[PDB]
């Protein structure tokens, strides 16, 4: 479902709305607004990569100049593969919402 | 604690023909016999309860819902309310070409739900036996058969015995209802003497009926006629899709309009 | 009743032989409580449809034992359930052995007739001689519907078996909840597209008595502890005396069904009209409930789809449970 | 008798049921049913008591190792299935440097049943084989079935590129002593035993991917609950409304007659409380009591039940045996009739059916000479009527075959 | 400790009873054996037979692989993860952290053990629509020093009644929870 951060609309493939997800998005937006690293505690049941990527992509679309590139680091190689696959699914939903062709470049090493 | 519910099928046209005949038996006499039987049922046990219902051609009316002559006050009051109800319903009737015959099935359906609400009102610890007495003078209706069958099944599920007495002609629907319920079925040759027949078999409680010797219920034949050409068949093919009897096998089944699958 | 339903249903009942049934998770021991509820379910299933038949198999120590043969008589099944309480019911049951024998029995039964198997498991753990997954593939190939009921447990394997055969997995949360599941089982499930549907020849046997006071009566004995059967139903195809009218002739293979039994299943074809329930009077047309001709003692109004006659809660519950018709529509 | 084996099988079926044995004896005297045919009917069943078997799916060798006390205990049979190599070794030793009795002597020998060596019990040797084969499957052998994944080293990228990183102790071979080393061996036996139990039953990223495919989508999304349950629509509800039983009463009148009947009923209902109907009631009651009482006329009472015979129950039992034998023959004739296929082979089957039916009629005639003559009862007429119905169907088949010719 | 506990269990009539309830799949030092035990544990769950896997919270292999909800409905934690053979390196680091910053040595050790323990505990839940049981067998969790180190979202789920449960009482509460979650959840209920 479309979520308004006041700069961009976030599109969710699951289309599932949770009070915890809404609270997390508001807190993450405050961390995004003020530059300076930071540590955020997110529940295990929610997928960390899917939730983090959707807000980051919306912020990047709203402010392309601020972030030249996005880097994701995972402890294990299967987790690296999972992040890429989830990003690809998120892009496909974004492509359906926006223009028919929405090219995006993702690399796993 | 025994509940006796009396349902009488009253047809103004049939009763009017009886009045034109000028036979000693009259619709008024039939109700008087029912009231005397009801007073006796209440008299034998105070716990025993009596409910009286009369079926009009297009509607069903419940007749049942001091000691001036020294008669028991409860019996006198019960008879008085029934007398007002019966006279009001019979005096005014509406003639309908579509429905010149009273609907027994509609009255029976009302009686079964009325017994069900009364059973809920009755305390679980006390035990109530429910029986239905049916007196029918009206002709049976082929259209009413579908409605009639469902009420018999409702009585069987609720374990309510149905006992039926026919003043003039036995009815196939009525006899089938008694057979499925297991209630005794009786035919009365003399209409004026109907009250005496009611006292001997219908009035006694189920425990009393076993102790006494009462005439056995008439055996009911089972007849299957295909509705295709309204013709009776010893063997009839039954379509799986619509469960309808067929005199002969049909490549296409008319009742559901589906075509039978052929290998 | 809008969906197609099977007029003849060969439902099969499987009862767990595990020691878990002996363990009392519920206040009574599970084996006795399940058997008593099964006895009520068997009577309700036969009452709902006379043509439909039930067969009971119990697996004990991974060996399949047939508790009762498939039959149209509920009492025989009830007696077998009482015997099951007597049995030790010790050792893990074999899901594979019971299903294979039940499937083989169903294969003999005609494809057009609906064939179904119901399994009750008191233990999440399943132990069998052969792999369960291989049997599930065989069940998918066969025209059989399998529904599994777990007792106070949820099993992925049982759910997979049920979904593949089109059956619905169930959990026994409460003894009362189990009765509701059994009531759903008593109702015929919608016929699958795979299941064959065809017209079936029916023989109607009118009862034959001893003519007139044993006038050259054909005195019989036991033609499927009896006496001299002079007044009995005759199978139309082979003219053989039969003790019970709703019994398929064994030699002919032709089912015999009475006209009232067909009339009982007529209600299944057409769904009862739903009655809308409103707590508010909402300018109710009749203060008195139409069914009992008495004013409502509670603020509940039931409105029929067509006639819209007033129904009290007691009348509405009774009409769906037994009447199977709308009283206002009948008038 | 046909084959001596077929005759023994028929005898076993007769032994199982006393009612069946009497029916078989009557058929044998008639010659209507062959002994081989009776054996085929007896062997006409489904599967066995345990059909396939009763193998366990967990702790098969740990069920009752040397605690239950070849093909003796089902426990040892499950153990033989659990380890194929142990079963093969036992079979080879059976006639070589050992006997079955010698194996039993070894089974209860000290350090095995006495559990004085290698702890365990009778699954001690099985556990030794398990541990050894598990170590071989971790060294010599590996993951035979390994596709896109379904492996271990291949599943986790490439084994462990730990080319001398910082973590390696884990598998510290140089350090295994006895107590801890023995516990590690016990884990190896358990892991192999679980694989062996799976082997007894049937004679990783890829797995996770298959589960993901099953989770994706829904049965309802595909079609519905029960595949595609077709809707049921009935063209004529009126046909159901009509009753199959014939209309008992169906009469009508003119509209003017209905008005006249209404007028009379309105007048009749207004008249009420005659009161002096007692004289009519008393006369009516006197007529009713005689009919209602069991004594006198107008009483429906039958049930004569006058079976004048010697022992009626014994005669009924004899009839039941005759009915069972005749019914089995009728079932065979009906199966032949079902497969019409008018041909030379069908005509031969019809001739055999006729012969058996005639022999059954001769048995019914002999039964009439028995208890229908001595005890003057045994009404074999009904049994003869059932045979006549089968003959009538056979005659109808002959007519159809003549029309086909 | 896990190997020693298994050896004590085998001598007592406890491990044999556990084996009857669920097939045993103890983790092994060899990497290939540990992978085989995990795959066998998954196969038993697919079969529907009870499966129990004994694992080390401290070990990295447990951290790397997250148990699937179907494979592992309930996760049990025994004690608090610690290294018996831990060298002076950890102790030297704790002193260095104290001098450079303001970190209590005891607080850091409790936090380090808890972050590993919490990750192992939170493998039962992979999705919002899932049922999982988390059990702690250590008294320090009841004291609450361990509870504070545990993540706030887990603490919100944790209850005082759940804290200091008797062994029989905890099993009974878990059985009641499983019966409640046995009925299927609905999307509207989530919303
Ligand atoms: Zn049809
Ligand atoms: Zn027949
Ligand atoms: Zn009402
Ligand atoms: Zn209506």
């Amino acid at each position: 479902m479309k979520l308004n951060v006041d700069g961009l609309l976030v599109y969710f493939p699951y289309d599932y709305i949770y009070p915890e997800q809404f609270s997390y998005m508001r807190e993450l937006k405050r961390t995004l607004d003020a530059k300076g690293h930071g540590v955020l505690e997110m529940p295990s049941g929610t997928g960390k990569t899917v939730s983090l990527l959707a807000l980051i992509m919306a912020y990047q679309r709203a402010y392309p100049l601020e972030v030249t590139k996005l880097i994701y680091c995972s402890r294990t190689v299967p987790e690296i593969e999972k992040v890429i696959e989830e990003l690809r699914k998120l892009l496909n939903f974004y492509e359906k919402q926006e223009g028919e062709k929405l090219p995006f470049l993702g690399l796993a090493l | 604690l025994n509940l006796l519910v009396i349902v009488v099928d009253a047809n103004p046209i049939w009763w009017g023909k009886q009045a034109l005949k000028e036979s000693q038996f009259t619709l008024s006499k039939c109700i008087d016999a029912v009231m005397v039987l009801g007073n006796s049922h209440l008299f034998m046990n105070r716990s025993n309860k009596l409910a009286v219902i009369a079926s009009h051609i297009q509607e069903s009316r419940f007749l049942y819902p001091g000691s001036k002559d020294g008669k028991y006050e409860l019996l006198t009051s019960a008879n008085e309310v029934i007398v007002e109800e019966i006279k009001d319903l019979m005096t005014k009737s509406d003639i309908k070409g579509q429905h010149t015959e009273t609907l027994l099935a509609g009255s029976l359906a009302k009686a079964l739900c009325y017994i069900h609400r009364m059973n809920k009102e009755v305390k679980d610890n006390q035990e109530m036996k429910s029986r239905i007495l049916v007196i029918k003078a009206a002709e049976d209706s082929a259209l009413q058969y579908m409605n009639f069958m469902n009420v018999i099944f409702a009585a069987q599920k609720q374990n309510i015995l149905i006992d039926a007495c026919v003043l003039d002609s036995d009815s196939g629907l009525l006899q089938q209802a008694c057979d499925i319920t297991g209630g005794l079925y009786l035919k009365v040759p003399q209409m004026p003497s109907l009250l005496q027949y009611l006292l001997w078999v219908f009035l006694p409680d189920q425990d009393q009926r076993s102790q006494l010797i009462l005439p056995p219920p008439v055996h009911v034949d089972y007849r299957a006629a295909c509705f295709c050409h309204r013709n009776l068949i010893e063997i009839g093919y039954v379509c799986s899709v619509c469960l309808s009897i067929f005199c002969n096998f049909s490549p296409i089944c008319t009742t559901c309009e589906t075509a039978f699958k052929i290998s | 009743g809008q969906v197609r339903l099977g007029m003849m249903r060969h439902l099969y009942v499987v009862v767990d032989g595990s020691r878990t049934m002996e363990d009392q998770d519920l206040k009574p021991n599970r084996l006795t409580c399940t058997l008593k509820l099964l006895e009520y379910f068997v009577e309700e299933y036969f009452d709902q449809n006379p043509i439909s038949q039930i067969g009971i198999i119990v697996t004990k120590s991974k060996r399949a034992e047939k508790l009762t043969e498939l039959s149209g008589n509920p009492r025989k099944h009830i007696t077998s359930l009482k015997k099951a309480v007597d049995m030790t019911c010790h050792g893990e049951p074999s899901l594979y052995n019971s299903l294979s024998i039940a499937m083989q029995t169903l294969k003999h039964m005609p494809g057009h007739t609906s064939r179904e198997v119901l399994i009750i498991f008191s233990s999440l753990t399943t132990c069998d001689p052969s792999n369960i997954y291989d049997l599930i593939k065989t069940l998918k190939a066969a025209k059989i519907r399998v529904s599994v009921i777990g007792l106070s447990a949820e099993v992925r394997v049982c759910t997979v078996l049920a979904r593949e055969t089109g059956g619905t997995y169930h959990v026994i949360l409460d003894e009362s909840h189990y009765k509701e599941l059994l009531t759903h089982h008593v109702s015929p499930p919608p016929a699958s597209s795979s299941s064959e549907c065809s017209l079936i020849r029916m023989g109607f046997p009118q009862h034959t008595i001893a003519s007139l006071s044993d006038q050259d009566a054909k005195p019989s004995f036991s033609m499927a502890e009896p006496g001299l059967t002079l007044g009995g139903y005759f199978c139309p195809q082979c003219r053989a005396k039969y003790c019970e009218l709703p019994v398929e002739c064994k030699i002919c293979g032709l089912t015999l069904v009475s006209a009232p039994h067909l009339a009982r299943s007529y209600h299944h074809l057409f769904p009862l009209d739903a009655f809308q329930e409103i707590p508010l009077e909402e300018y109710n047309g009749e203060r008195f409930c139409y069914g009992c001709q008495g004013e409502l003692k509670d603020q509940h109004v039931y409105v029929c789809a067509v006639c819209q006659n007033v129904f009290c809660v007691d009348c509405d519950v009774f009409v769906h449970d037994s009447l199977h018709c709308c009283p206002g529509c009948i008038h | 008798r046909k084959a001596n084996k077929e005759l023994e099988e028929k005898n076993r079926m007769l032994q199982e049921d006393p009612v069946l044995f009497q029916l078989y004896k009557d058929l044998v005297v008639s010659q209507v049913i062959s002994a081989e045919e009776f054996w085929a009917n007896r062997l006409n069943v489904n599967a066995t008591d345990s059909s396939s078997t009763s193998n366990h799916k967990q702790d098969v060798g740990i069920s009752a190792a040397f605690l239950a006390d070849n093909l003796t205990s089902d426990i040892i049979e499950s153990i033989f299935r659990t380890y194929p190599a142990v079963k093969m070794k036992y079979a080879e030793n059976v006639p070589h440097n050992m006997t079955e009795k010698e194996f039993w002597t070894r089974f209860f020998q000290s350090h095995y049943f006495h559990r004085d060596r290698l702890n365990t019990g009778s699954k001690d040797l099985f556990a030794e084989c398990a541990k050894i084969d598990e170590k071989g499957l971790k060294t010599m052998v590996s993951l035979g079935v390994k596709n896109p994944l379904l492996d271990l080293t291949a599943l986790e990228d490439k084994p462990l590129d730990e080319g001398y990183g910082i973590s390696s102790v884990p598998s510290a071979s140089n350090s295994k002593s006895i107590k801890e080393n023995s516990n590690a061996a016990i884990i190896k036996r358990f892991n192999h035993h679980s694989a062996m139990v799976l082997a007894a039953g049937l004679r990783q990223p890829a797995v996770k991917r298959a589960k993901l495919q099953e989770s994706i989508e829904y049965e309802d999304l595909g079609k519905n609950n029960s595949v595609k349950t077709i809707a049921l629509n009935l063209k004529k509800s009126d046909r159901y409304y009509h009753g199959p039983t014939p209309i008992q009463s169906l009469q009508y009148a003119t509209s003017q007659d209905i008005i006249n009947s209404f007028q009379s009923i309105r007048q009749e209902m207004e008249a009420y409380t005659p009161k002096l109907t007692q004289v009519l009631s008393s006369s009516a009651a006197s007529s009713t009591i005689t009919a209602l009482s069991p004594g006198g006329a107008l009483m429906q009472g039958g049930t004569q039940q006058a079976i004048n015979q010697m022992v009626p129950n014994d005669i009924q039992s004899e009839l039941k045996h005759l009915y069972v034998a005749v019914g089995e023959l009728l079932r065979h004739f009906w199966s032949c009739f079902p497969v019409n296929t008018p041909f030379l082979e069908e005509k031969v089957v019809k001739m055999k059916s006729n012969l058996e039916r005639f022999q059954v009629t001769k048995l019914c005639p002999f039964q009439e000479k028995i208890r229908r003559q001595y005890l003057s009862t045994n009404l074999v007429s009904h049994i003869e009527e059932m045979l006549q119905t089968a003959y009538n169907k056979l005659h109808t088949w002959q007519s159809r075959r003549l029309m086909k010719k | 400790y896990m190997e020693s506990t298994v050896a004590s269990w085998y001598e007592q009539g406890i491990l044999e009873n556990i084996q009857r309830n669920k097939l045993l799949f103890i983790e092994t030092q060899d990497g290939a054996e540990t992978s085989v035990a995990l795959e066998k544990y998954q196969e038993a769950c697919e079969n529907g037979r009870g499966a129990i896997l004994l694992s080390v919270a401290r070990g990295k292999v447990s951290e790397g692989i997250d148990f699937v909800h179907h494979y592992g409905r309930a996760v049990i934690m025994f004690g608090v993860p610690y290294v018996y053979t831990q060298s002076r390196i950890l102790k030297a680091r704790l002193e260095y952290l104290r001098d450079q910053f303001q970190i209590r040595e005891n607080d850091f050790l409790t936090f380090d053990a808890m972050r590993h323990a919490a990750q192992c505990v939170g493998r039962a839940i992979r999705g919002k629509t899932d049922y999982g049981l988390m059990v702690f067998a250590d008294k320090r969790f009841a004291r609450g020093d361990k509870r504070g180190k545990l993540p706030r979202w887990i603490q919100e789920h944790l209850t005082d009644a759940n804290l200091n449960l008797t062994v029989d009482e905890g099993v009974q509460v878990a059985k009641y929870f499983l019966r409640q979650m046995a009925q299927p959840f609905h999307r509207e209920d989530q919303l």
